[PDB]
């Protein structure tokens, strides 16, 4: 029952998204990104939006930036709940999954209230966001956030010090810092083993450079350390949500360049130029200036990136997606050396892999 | 006769449930349905090939420890003896020897699974 | 009931016959489990109790370990059952019929002797202390803690030395 | 009334038994698996309707095909469908399975699971919300209810 | 609410009470209104068999006292 | 800014009280008992489930569901063959074949939506310049047969008629945001 | 060894308990007034018949009737 | 009449197991903040019946590579053994009064494992082999200490008969004299029934399903029926040995009812644990037992040999 070799065969969920995108305009490709990591949607579409904004040489408005950071943190909470609870369910413990999926449903309710879809919102659009927060959503977010801490603390009182959990994780999937860097790991696959890296701090995007949050780092480098790291990341996400709620500013929500973002419907209905802009935007789309870029974000799993090459048309020329988990599932073998089948089942969870992103 | 009757009744009940389960359901037998199961993909190899047991040493040690259990199981009737001192000394020696064997095996890494 | 014990002994003989024919070790273990059960029943019917139950327990444990070993080492792509090999099947039937005929022959040549099918079941138990209390085989066995301590010493030493011997054979 | 009344109530009983304990199979392919998880979650507890996930295809009843079905994955889906024991049903969930979905015009996507296995209920959406999936499961229960296998056998 | 759990538990409690009560009642019924005499030793077996022969009905539970 | 999550700090502190506490922890299963207590505490809390069939959960006016084609109060299909809906639909689920009318009006003669290809993205309802195509509140339109999921102009218009009230309310309550 | 014992007490309490209980199992039987009474009680329990012995006229201690004062007396067991 | 007693002992036990399934589902749901089965019949009472009918009406698979003889025999053996073990239990009067009832229980429980072993080997499937050889290790773990624990506790009872424990606990529970052993025995029952945190022979997460992967329909249902009956049985054995009910020769009904109360309590605790704890690994289980319970178990057996002597409290025989 000892694992002598791991040969991850993937591609069972590959649907040629990278080639499909090349045939669709820049607005028509955004929904794909919400499906690349179906667990953390808005962060993927945030990566796309930042990349396209970089190429367009335009800047999102302040309220849109704050909203994007807020919903990015909510998405990070969603991803961490999924990772931790599915990991626990596969290891054996089952109750925390049911406990926490109620809060996942509440966060989905926020998702739907803002975007009209419980996931795959397509809310974040190159230029800012599609629509402004419906009144009261901040109040509901406050009500949810003020209590989420107690629920995470209950999950911790279940799992943190339990001898069974500690024996089932500790000193499992131990990866050295140099080996991780060479293997190309990212996110918690790096911070767990002592490496002090987090793009939100090192290379900030949006308004991550105006909110204070700590970055948990692990010492042992094993599954238990990384589970603790994810829980602490959830707590820091609550911190950031508090700050965003308190500092949400007034103003527009989408770049006020009607050649990039659609004009408001009333303007479309009473302005000639605005109607022309609506027509061309929703038919031909924007014309992104030629160039190439590699935008990176600290997606709830790791470092979600887009290498985008544009030739001046309204459709991208090439859109490679660097999924955080690709290198992780590549390094599964190294991590699983000298472990049993159960340990391997544990090891796969720490990676927190979504094969939507793995396969692209 | 009572124990035989009740055990045969249990056997008959179980066997009757099995026969009903095999003759009541409507069936459709075909090769793909019948072929073995392995997470949706065909077997890379048959399951009859050697399967290394990484706890062989502990498994054997179980034999001897179970025979020690056998040697000890008469104690409830033994204590009804007149030579209580002798019985006590013998049982203590036996259990202490058991403990020493286990301790030596532990210190010699017998219980650590073989990789 | 008259034929109770003789039937049990014959079943023991058949189980032992299968084991001797030596199918795959899995079927060998199954056959020995059945044989151990039947032997425990014979001992129980002969007034025993603790001894029969002990044999059954120890043999269940032994065959458990044996099965674990067989799955790992004593295995084949196509394990052979009793019926798979035509020679094994034929000699199984031959042995059964041969024992039947041998029983008949011994009964005929010695009307009363090794076998007394007529008068069977009339000599199972010989004597019993009708009004006794302390006559249970567990007492005799427990005697090892008082009157036969030499037996205990030798057996305990055997197990103790077995620990070291096994470890060093498997080193 | 008549003996055929006994037959009618007997297949009513069979249908009740089958519908009140349809164990789905753990087979989440893509996004839509998350929504099936939310179905199981406390709010819309599927268990309350007797629905419980069991991993063994030999021990499952309904197959909830949820997510993109690529050419690579098609053989495995068909294998498991063939392996499920007889009184089996198939519910397709999500656009990816109902039809091609967002990846209809792709080289490595089976344009719908109907091509590979017979589908008894289609649940539209992308994702179909958990309430929608629960309604679809109830609709499958109604379909089971309207069976009449034994009456067909008698009138055979 | 947790009260809705308790119907199944009540069914269980009944179903597990029946075995013991039924056994006691039936043992008493079939052994002359007295609990079944356990024979854990040849002495007890001999006493029971003596009662069986003495009773005259071939029944061990039928008791003959000073009158006989 | 970083915080250690599991770094062992000062080690020399060994005490008789500490040692007996640790031995009690190991032998008595204290943390396991505590987890069991947590589970019981949950046992005695109001369930979070809802009797779904007779109690649907909340949905906001923006919810995207089954499509519909609206009408003017006079009773006329708003569909003017913009064709932008068909141009923008990322999954290419809309098919429009339009012809001039007998009234000298622009209308559509084949409006088909493949609801097995739609991704429920709302791009059509937001690129419709006369608010013809909308995504109504309905989310329960599962069908047994695939062909019943290939919609047509008729089925869409009947859905519009059926859901006109709720579509009207949502549009009324949301148009300010749009 | 105070240091090693104190550490063992916390890091391997199971073995500390086992060795302590084994040590007590040996020590206590030697240190206990009641130990002598076990064999006396088991000798008091009368499993077999007490065989009468023919009176040759010079057996002065064994009684003639069970209720006679002579003979072993289980007062010690009665008030152990 | 003896047949009527057999019926009264079997049918209620099987129904109690059937509803143990429902109770487990509902308790887990409530502890997890959901309601569990409550639509099939009033308050979900009919869920076990619907499940059993569905399972026995589903087609029983007979995979090609399997060995039919063992693949059919094993479930029968499982159910037969689980039902049989209920035979000698005093409640308070056993249906069958066996002098060595405890050894009979041990023999039957040990033979129980062969159902799993043979089913797994006969499936001729890799996950089946994994499950069977994990069950082997599970047995190698618990069986070493189960016998010693029973010996130590019975060292206050004086004979292997179960009924004697009724009198033993006449004025007190045996729990108090041997609470250290009660806990080890409880964990041993948890392992023996192959239930969480020790459900490693059918662990869904690691092996799609263990020994029972290829089993389907009624042949499958027998395995679970035996599993749950065994849960009830083992908790009944705990209730009789430790946690002795109140026995007064005047009313056996008191013993019966109190035994029911305590057995339900412990059976509920099994599900409590299932929902509360993760799953051991199948080497951690063996390490746990051998290197924690056995060192303590041997010492406790030594101490309980000493106790009757140096306290002059020898148990009576008979
Ligand atoms: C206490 C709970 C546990 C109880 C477990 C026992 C369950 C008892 C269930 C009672 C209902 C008994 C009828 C079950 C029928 C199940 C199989 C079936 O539906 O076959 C239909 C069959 C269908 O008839 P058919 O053969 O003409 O159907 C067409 C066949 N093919 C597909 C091949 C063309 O009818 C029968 O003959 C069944 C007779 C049952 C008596
Ligand atoms: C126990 C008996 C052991 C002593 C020897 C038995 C001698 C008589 C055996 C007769 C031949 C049986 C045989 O061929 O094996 C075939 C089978 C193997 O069959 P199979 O796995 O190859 O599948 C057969 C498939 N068909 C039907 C298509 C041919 O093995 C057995 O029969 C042994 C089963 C055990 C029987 C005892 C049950 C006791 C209850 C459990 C305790
Ligand atoms: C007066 C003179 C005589 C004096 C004699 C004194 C004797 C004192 C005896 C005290 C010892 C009591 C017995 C305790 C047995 C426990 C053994 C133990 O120490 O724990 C081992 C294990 C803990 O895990 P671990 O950290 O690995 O321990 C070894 C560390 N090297 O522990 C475990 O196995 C836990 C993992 C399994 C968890 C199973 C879930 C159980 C849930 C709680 C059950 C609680 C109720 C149990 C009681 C039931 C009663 C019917
Ligand atoms: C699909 C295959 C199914 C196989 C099922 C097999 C079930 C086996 C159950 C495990 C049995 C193993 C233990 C050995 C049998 C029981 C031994 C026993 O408990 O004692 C039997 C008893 C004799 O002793 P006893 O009565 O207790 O004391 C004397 C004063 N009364 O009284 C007796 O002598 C009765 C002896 C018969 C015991 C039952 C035999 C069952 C045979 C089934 C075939
Ligand atoms: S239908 Fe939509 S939500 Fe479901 S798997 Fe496909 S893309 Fe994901
Ligand atoms: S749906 Fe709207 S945009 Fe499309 S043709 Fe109709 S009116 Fe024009
Ligand atoms: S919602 Fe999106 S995918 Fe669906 S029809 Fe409208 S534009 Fe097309």
């Amino acid at each position: 029952e000892m694992v002598r070799k791991c040969d991850p065969h993937i591609g069972l969920l590959h649907r040629g998204t990278e080639k499909l995108i090349e045939y669709k305009t820049y607005l028509q490709a955004l929904p794909y990104f919400d499906r690349l990591d179906y667990v953390s949607m808005m962060c993927n579409e945030q990566a796309y939006s930042i990349a396209v904004e970089k190429l367009l040489n335009i800047q999102p408005p302040p309220r849109a930036q704050w909203i994007r950071v807020l919903f990015g943190e909510i998405t990070r909470i969603l991803n961490h709940i999924m990772a931790v609870t599915t990991h626990a369910l596969d290891i054996g413990a089952m109750t925390p999954f049911f406990w926490m999926f109620e809060e996942r449903e509440k966060m989905f309710e926020f998702y739907e209230r803002v975007s009209g879809a419980r996931m795959h919102a397509a809310y974040i659009r190159p230029g800012g966001v599609h629509q402004d927060l419906p009144l009261g959503l901040l109040d509901d977010i406050y009500e949810f956030s003020k209590n989420f801490s107690l629920r995470i603390d209950e999950v911790e009182e279940m799992l943190t010090n339990n001898r069974i959990w500690r024996n089932r994780t500790v000193d499992i999937g131990v990866v050295t810092a140099e080996d991780a860097l060479n293997y190309g790991f990212s996110g918690v696959m790096l911070r767990g083993s002592g490496i002090q890296w987090d793009l939100r701090k090192t290379q900030p995007y949006d308004v991550y450079d105006q909110v204070e949050f700590d970055v948990p780092i692990g010492s042992r480098g094993d599954c238990y350390d990384r589970y603790l790291c994810r829980v602490e990341e959830m707590r820091q996400s609550l911190r950031i949500i508090e700050q965003c709620l308190n500092k949400m500013p007034p103003g527009e929500i989408k770049v006020d360049d009607a050649k990039v973002s659609p004009p408001k419907r009333a303007e479309m209905k009473t302005s000639m130029e605005s109607l022309i802009h609506h027509f061309k935007l929703y038919t031909e789309g924007y014309q992104v200036p030629p160039g190439a870029t590699y935008t990176a974000i600290e997606a709830p799993k790791g470092e979600f990136g887009v290498y985008l090459v544009s030739d001046g048309s309204s459709r991208p020329y090439r859109c490679k997606i660097k999924a955080p988990g690709f290198a992780h599932l590549a390094g599964l073998d190294k991590m699983s050396k000298g472990h049993m089948l159960a340990d391997v089942v544990a090891i796969i969870g720490t990676q927190d892999i979504v094969f939507g992103e793995i396969d692209r | 006769m009572n124990l035989y009757t009740v055990i045969f009744i249990n056997i008959l009940l179980s066997l009757t449930l099995i026969l009903v389960a095999f003759w009541l359901p409507q069936m459709n037998l075909y090769s793909e349905k019948a072929n073995p199961y392995e997470c949706g993909f065909d077997p890379t190899s048959s399951a009859r090939l050697p399967f290394s047991m990484k706890f062989f040493l502990v498994a054997i040690t179980f034999l001897l420890f179970d025979l020690e259990i056998a040697l000890l199981l008469p104690l409830p009737w033994a204590i009804q003896t007149i030579k209580t001192s002798t019985m006590m000394i013998m049982a203590f020696i036996l259990v202490t020897i058991l403990s020493l064997g286990l301790a030596y095996e532990w210190t010699q890494k017998g219980l650590e699974w073989t990789e | 009931m008259n034929n109770y014990i003789f039937v049990l002994s014959s079943l023991f003989l058949v189980g032992c016959l299968g084991l001797a024919l030596k199918p795959s070790p899995i079927y060998g273990g199954l056959g020995l489990i059945v044989s151990g059960f039947v032997g425990c029943l014979m001992v129980l019917g002969f007034g025993g109790s603790f001894l029969g139950l002990m044999v059954f327990l120890i043999y269940l444990g032994g065959m458990l370990v044996v099965f674990g070993y067989t799955t790992a080492m004593a295995t084949e792509e196509y394990p052979e059952t009793w019926g798979s090999n035509w020679l094994i099947l034929g000699f199984l039937v031959l042995g059964v019929i041969m024992e039947v005929f041998l029983i008949c022959v011994l009964n005929y040549y010695d009307e009363v002797g090794v076998i007394n099918l007529d008068g069977l079941g009339d000599w199972l138990m010989y004597e019993v202390d009708d009004v006794g209390v302390m006559l249970e085989g567990g007492i005799g066995v427990a005697a090892m803690y008082s009157c036969a301590t030499w037996m205990m010493v030798v057996a305990g030493w055997s197990l103790f030395a077995g620990i070291f011997i096994i470890i060093e054979i498997t080193r | 009334s008549r003996a055929e009344y006994v037959v009618t109530k007997l297949d009513d009983l069979i249908n009740w038994a089958r519908r009140s304990s349809l164990w789905p199979m753990t087979f989440g392919l893509a996004c839509c698996a998350v929504e099936m998880m939310h179905m199981a979650a406390p709010r819309y507890d599927m268990d309350r309707f007797g629905v419980v996930f069991r991993a063994s295809p030999r021990q499952a009843d309904v197959m909830i095909v949820a997510g993109t079905l690529t050419n690579k994955m098609a053989p495995a889906l068909r294998k498991v469908y063939d392996q499920m024991p007889e009184p089996r049903y198939v519910v397709s969930m999500g656009s990816c399975a109902n039809g091609g979905g967002y990846y209809h015009y792709s080289y490595s996507v089976v344009r719908g699971c109907d091509r590979i296995v017979p589908v008894d209920i289609y649940v539209p959406g992308c994702p179909p919300t958990a309430e929608a999936l629960l309604y679809g499961i109830l609709q499958l229960q109604r379909k089971i209810k309207r069976e009449q296998k034994l009456k067909i056998w008698y009138r055979r | 609410m947790w009260f809705e759990i308790l119907p199944g538990l009540a069914i269980m409690g009944v179903c597990l009470v029946i075995p013991g009560v039924s056994t006691a009642y039936i043992h008493k019924f079939t052994n002359g209104g007295k609990e079944k005499r356990v024979a854990r030793v040849q002495y007890q077996w001999y006493l029971m068999e003596r009662d069986r022969r003495i009773s005259g009905v071939n029944r061990y539970y039928v008791s003959k006292g000073l009158e006989n | 800014t970083y915080k250690y999550v599991n770094k062992k700090e000062q080690e020399s502190e060994v005490d008789m009280k500490s040692a007996t506490d640790n031995a009690a922890r190991i032998l008595m299963w204290t943390e396991l008992i505590r987890g069991l207590g947590m589970t019981l505490s949950y046992l005695f809390r109001e369930p979070a489930t809802i009797n779904y069939p007779f109690e649907k959960g909340p949905l906001s006016p923006r919810f995207r569901g089954e499509h519909a084609l609206r009408r003017y109060p006079s009773g006329e299909e708003r569909c003017i063959a913009c064709k932008l809906c068909e141009a923008i639909c990322p999954a290419q689920a809309i098919t429009i074949e339009a012809e001039p009318r007998a009234d000298g009006s622009r209308r559509t003669t084949r409006y088909d939506i493949d609801m097995t290809k739609c991704i429920y993205c709302g791009f059509c309802q937001e690129a419709c310049p006369v608010d013809a195509i909308v995504e109504g509140p309905n989310f329960e339109f599962s069908t047994e047969t695939h062909e019943e999921l290939l919609y047509n102009k008729e089925k869409l218009l009947n859905n519009g008629d059926k859901w006109e009230a709720e579509i009207a309310a949502n549009i009324q309550a949301d148009y300010l945001y749009r | 060894i105070s240091a090693f014992l104190k550490n063992a007490w916390a890091k391997e309490p199971v073995l500390v308990v086992s060795f302590s209980v084994w040590g007590l199992a040996i020590i206590m039987p030697m240190i206990s007034p009641y130990t002598k009474y076990a064999s006396m009680i088991n000798k008091a329990t009368p499993y077999n018949y007490p065989v009468p012995v023919r009176d040759d006229g010079n057996m002065p201690d064994v009684p003639s009737h069970p209720q006679d004062p002579l003979g072993p007396s289980l007062d010690w067991l009665k008030n152990l | 009449m003896f047949f009527i007693n057999i019926l009264t002992l079997l049918v209620p036990i099987l129904i109690a197991m059937a509803f143990l399934t429902l109770v487990e589902r509902k308790i887990l749901g409530y502890m997890q903040l959901r309601k569990g089965p409550n639509i099939v019949g009033p308050y979900g009472i009919l869920q076990p019946f619907a499940d059993a009918m569905k399972l026995f009406m589903k087609e029983p698979m007979r995979p090609l590579t399997t060995s039919m003889s063992l693949f059919i025999i094993a479930p029968t053996l499982s159910l037969t053994l689980a039902l049989s073990l209920w035979v000698p239990l005093p409640m308070p009067h056993p249906l069958i009064n066996l002098n060595l009832g405890i050894l009979f229980i041990l023999a039957t429980s040990s033979l129980s494992v062969y159902s799993i072993l043979w089913s797994g080997w006969a499936s001729n499937s890799k996950y089946s082999l994994f499950g069977a050889l994990r069950a082997v290790a599970q047995t190698i773990s618990y069986e070493v200490t189960m016998a010693i624990i029973l010996l130590s506790v019975l060292l206050m009872n004086g004979s292997y008969s179960l009924q004697t424990l009724i009198t033993t606990q006449e004025h007190m529970w045996l729990l108090l004299p041997a609470w250290p052993m009660a806990m080890m025995w409880f964990i041993s029952t948890l392992a023996e029934t192959n239930r969480a945190p020790f459900d490693l022979t059918e662990g869904e997460s690691e092996l799609v399903s263990g020994f029972n992967v290829e089993y389907a329909a009624g042949p499958f249902a027998l395995f679970f029926m035996a599993e749950y009956t065994n849960i009830i049985l083992m908790n009944a054995l705990t209730t009789i040995i430790f946690l002795g009910p109140l026995y007064y020769i005047n009313l056996p009904e008191l013993y019966s009812t109190n035994f029911m109360m305590e057995a339900l309590l412990l059976s509920s605790t099994f599900l409590w644990i299932r929902a509360s704890y993760p799953r051991f690994r199948y080497d951690q289980l063996m390490h746990l037992l051998w290197k924690n319970f056995l060192p303590l178990t041997l010492a406790l057996c030594m101490w309980h040999i000493s106790l009757p002597i140096f306290t002059a409290g020898v148990p009576p025989y008979m």
